[PDB]
Formats: structure tokens, C-alpha cells, sequence
């Protein structure tokens, strides 16, 4: 692993996940036996580390 | 079904699942409402 940067278009290998963009902080509310996010035809718009 | 059932009557409701489709709502947090 390595550290991770936020609001800076980076590529991003989460637990085998790998995609492209910008993170920042997110206002949404996870539940507990949430595992990741997606909105809306399986692109992950939100993760939890 | 197993009671602690002490030495001296419970209600419960059971009921079978069936397949089918379903259409469910979320709100904003995740959760179903509807």
C-alpha cells in the first residue's frame, strides 16, 4: 500500500477496484455493513478506504 | 423454535418465502423506505 491523496486527479487500486479521478470528502452517510458505493450503472461514486 | 421456557405460551408469526421480483426505494441515507 501507500498514502493517499485527495482532490487531485489520481488512479486508485481499492482491494482490487482500479479506476481514475479526484477524491475529496464526502457528506454522504455510509452504514456499517456498507462495503463501498456505487449511484447509478456501476460506476463507484463513493468509497470508504 | 427454542424457548427459555421456564418452569411454571409464547406467540410468533411464520410465514413461507416465495421467488419473485420486487421494487424497492432507498432515501438519502441508504436505507429502505418504500
Amino acid at each position: 500500500s501507500t498514502n493517499l491523496v485527495k482532490n487531485k486527479c489520481v488512479n486508485f487500486n481499492f482491494n482490487g477496484l482500479t479506476g481514475t479521478g479526484v477524491l475529496t470528502e464526502s457528506n454522504k452517510k455510509f452504514l456499517p455493513f456498507q462495503q463501498f458505493g456505487r449511484d447509478i450503472a456501476d460506476t463507484t461514486d463513493a468509497v470508504r478506504d | 423454535t427454542l424457548l427459555a421456557l421456564h418452569r411454571s405460551a409464547a406467540a410468533y408469526y411464520v410465514g413461507y418465502l416465495q421467488p419473485r421480483t420486487f421494487l424497492l426505494k432507498y432515501n438519502e441515507n441508504g436505507t429502505i423506505t418504500d
